RNA sequence: AUUUAGUUGGGCACUCUAGCGAGACUGCCGGUGACAAACCGGAGGAAGGUGGGGAUGACGUCAAAUCAUCAUGCCCCUUAUGACCUGGGCUACACACGUGCUACAAUGGGAAGUACAACGAGUCGCUAGACCGCGAGGUCAUGCAAAUCUCUUAAAGCUUCUCUCAGUUCGGAUUGCAGGCUGCAACUCGCCUGCAUGAAGCCGGAAUCGCUAGUAAUCGCGGAUCAGCACGCCGCGGUGAA
């Protein structure tokens, strides 16, 4: 009800360390919020040839990792949007929140 | 009623068995037999836990399979089955045993390797 | 034969098909990601120190 | 396939053009690349350029469809 | 001799033997056979005189002509007489697009 | 292959006759992995032999397996830098897989213009000592013993 | 229960998503072996003998390759070997060699109807639906900054007819005509569609290449760079051998 959230990082730990903290504070003055839904964690890939003039016949290759993690909150109380706002750190992740 | 559970997964492709007491047949998917399993002769192939267990009926078959080849994902449908076999009888694990039937495939498509044309294929390479 | 280039490539262009990619801080005109405005080997070189966010090394 | 008509250039216009009543100039300097014949360029006399060379060529009315780059052969194969 | 033009030639079926003409292709012939209202009959030309001479003056509805021929001649001597660049290397076959070509002379004279 | 002798895979039989020896019949006509499409053939031509003097349709197999199959070979045993090679027994998966091979592979030859009369026929013909596959091993045992003095010693 | 329809009421049961965990170590038994390392079988199990792959490359060899990614010892140029712009060229062809794609047809071509994947991408980017067109496509427009909307309903597949061994309804190069799309502009020099055309080619000597099982062989799909352009590269999945 009127607010749903997401998590987007790069490392799970940091993840989940800051979603058990909101889970923590998030039926502090409100109740009933919906746990951590995983996400299919889109991943990328690149190539690289390694050398500087020829040799394509060995290469290299690297990848992006992006995590995502899903926090719903249903029927919250008004006092927790100004404790949210409170709520400002880590900054490894970012937030995606929508009412 | 009681209804009987079974899973089976080959060559990426998942199947959920569902079996009743009924008289002997399978629908996959809302289908038939073999509306959706096509021309493939593979009805003994799925009827070879039954020639150890239970030969051959009569219990109709609930399957909802998806993903995959239909080979493969037909031949997940026999583990299943005699996942089944085993839930409702301890008294044919030493039969499964001998025919196998239970054991996942672990083999499926190999990683490639960045400088070849395929996962083992090497490329012409003129000696002269 | 590049400095005048490079500072040809950051004016506005005489017409749409003339701004084409090359690197930021070499000169490479083939090869360039242009999610991240670097070389082949620039990012390569990059990769390895953690000065790039994102990228590891990949094996599956 | 330039379904919106053919193209010619403004700055290939501006030479002459009164010699629509009297016998033509000789002088015709170009880049004679882009622009292509439609019938209101038959029967002058251009220089047709290639790359190094304003090569002259005159207009038959036939010689109308296709642009000025058939006439200016940049290879040398002799 | 036959019926139109040269050499209509029986043993085949009808859309199979009218592709023997310089001047069909396929979409030619279905539609020819449209026209008329028959069928393939059967495997071997087994047509009625009606069938043959409906077919017959369709088919003079057309450019199907062995000076169809001579029309393709006075295309490429439209072609290759003005300049002509185009007719240099028309006779040279390779395309008006371009080709690039140092080995595919094989295709026409076979330069082995 | 260099360091030991390989495993030999042992293989399933078929999805009606519960056969293994026309499961590998199959196996030796399968191209591009088309199984299906060579199986349904495989059974058209059992269907073929079926009715066309209708004996049994797996003793037709077997006596084709016998006016084939070899029992010598000669073989390059060479010491000392020569040519003296040796008719040896064959081993017996060996044996059957050379007469899988003289019938199928050879069978590619007969030219007709139904698709599998140059199978089923052909396969029926070697039942009772016709079909060239037997004269194959025919010329094949008289070339044979052309050194069974000067190499049966080794 | 409903609705075309897991839609909407409901559950997290199965599946799936992915965090924390358990699980395969000669672990037990029998033979061989100096009783030792170890070798051969058996039970259990999802896999038993480093379960299957990947990343990981010592001392050193070849004055191997690189000033043309970068930095740079020394030497040379400087109203010019430095700079701006137009047009051309690296895409030529009497020839020889290397690497790939498509065929030489009956396990096939042509027509009709009929199913099942995986990876990844998306804001000036992918397009739902509708209308029109022989088509490449054209127009109005709806969802989409994402397990939701699209790319996208995959090809080999399956069932009926067909052709009847031919240089052939195999083959599909070459050439005229008509077009479509992005580009300010497809002549030199983009891709694709349609009509008309239809060549070699019936399994290739000497010689030579890759590969020990989800491999080889065949079949499609996605991405990078990119207005536009892929038989190349990188990756995934289907059928599946001796
Ligand atoms: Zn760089």
């Amino acid at each position: 009800q009127k607010i749903r959230i997401r998590l987007k990082a790069y490392e799970h730990r940091i993840l989940d360390q800051s979603a058990d903290k909101i889970v923590e504070t998030a039926k502090r003055t409100g109740a009933d919020v919906s746990g951590p839904i995983p996400l299919p964690t889109e991943r990328s890939l690149y190539t690289v040839i390694r050398a500087t003039h020829k040799y394509k016949d060995s290469r290299e290759q690297f990848e992006m990792r992006t995590h995502k993690r899903l926090i719903d909150i249903v029927n919250p109380t008004p006092k927790t949007v100004d404790a949210l706002m409170k709520l400002d750190l880590p900054s490894g992740v970012n937030i995606e929140i929508k009412l | 009623q009681v209804q009987y559970s079974g899973t089976g997964r080959r060559k990426n492709a998942v199947a959920r068995v569902r079996l009743v007491p009924g008289t002997g047949k399978i629908t996959v998917n809302k289908k038939d037999v073999e509306e959706y399993i096509p021309h493939a002769d593979l009805r003994e192939v799925i009827n070879q836990p039954f020639g150890v267990t239970e030969t051959k009926g009569a219990y109709d078959v609930i399957v909802n399979v998806n993903g995959g080849g239909y080979a493969g994902q037909s031949g997940a449908i026999r583990h299943g089955i005699a996942r089944a076999l085993l839930q409702v009888d301890p008294d044919f694990r030493s039969a499964l045993k001998r025919a196998g039937l239970l054991t996942r495939d672990a083999r499926m498509v190999e990683r490639k390797k960045p400088g070849l044309k395929k996962a083992r294929k090497a490329s012409q390479f003129s000696k002269r | 034969a590049k400095k005048s280039m490079i500072a040809k490539n950051k004016r506005p262009a005489k017409h749409s098909t003339q701004a084409y990619t090359r690197c930021e801080r070499c000169g490479r005109p083939h090869s360039v990601y242009r999610k991240f405005h670097l070389c082949r080997i620039c990012f390569r070189e990059l990769a390895y120190k953690g000065q790039i966010p994102g990228v590891k090394k990949a094996s599956w | 396939s330039l379904k919106k008509g053919p193209f010619v250039d403004d700055h290939l216009m501006k030479k002459v053009e009164a010699q629509q009543g009297a016998e033509k100039k000789k002088v015709i300097k170009t880049w004679s690349r882009r622009s292509t014949i439609f019938p209101s360029f038959v029967g002058f006399t251009i220089a047709v350029y290639d790359g190094r060379k304003h090569v002259p060529v005159y207009i038959q009315e036939d010689m109308v469809g296709h642009k000025l780059g058939e006439f200016a052969p940049t290879r040398t194969y002799r | 001799a036959r019926i139109a033009g040269v050499d209509i030639p029986r043993d085949k079926r009808v859309v199979v033997s009218l592709t023997y003409i310089y001047g069909i292709g396929n979409t030619t012939a279905k539609k020819v056979l449209a026209n008329v209202g028959v069928s393939e009959d059967v495997r071997v030309r087994d047509l009625t005189n009606e069938q043959t001479d409906a077919i017959r003056a369709e088919i003079d509805k057309l450019k199907v002509e062995g000076d169809l021929r001579r029309e393709v001649n006075l295309n490429i001597k439209r072609l290759m007489e003005i300049g002509s660049y185009r007719g240099i290397r028309h006779r040279r076959g390779l395309p008006t697009r371009g080709q690039n070509t140092k080995n595919n002379a094989r295709t026409r004279k076979g330069p082995t | 292959p260099r360091k030991g002798p390989v495993a030999k895979r042992d293989v399933l039989p078929d999805p009606i006759y519960n056969s293994k020896l026309v499961t590998r019949l199959i196996n030796r006509v399968m191209v591009d992995g088309k199984r299906g499409i060579a199986a349904n053939i495989i059974y058209n031509s059992f269907d073929i032999i079926k009715e066309s003097t209708g004996n049994d349709p797996l003793e037709v197999f077997e006596q084709a397996m016998k006016n084939v199959m070899p029992v010598l070979e000669v073989k390059a045993r060479r010491v000392g830098g020569s040519n003296y090679q040796v008719p040896v027994e064959v081993r017996p998966e060996r044996r059957t897989t050379l007469g899988l091979r003289w019938v199928v592979n050879y069978a590619r030859l007969r030219g007709e213009h139904t698709m599998e009369e140059r199978l089923a026929k052909e396969i029926m013909d070697a039942a009772n000592n016709t079909g060239a596959s037997v004269k194959k091993r025919e010329d094949t045992h008289k070339m044979a013993d052309a050194n069974r003095a000067f190499a049966h010693y080794r």
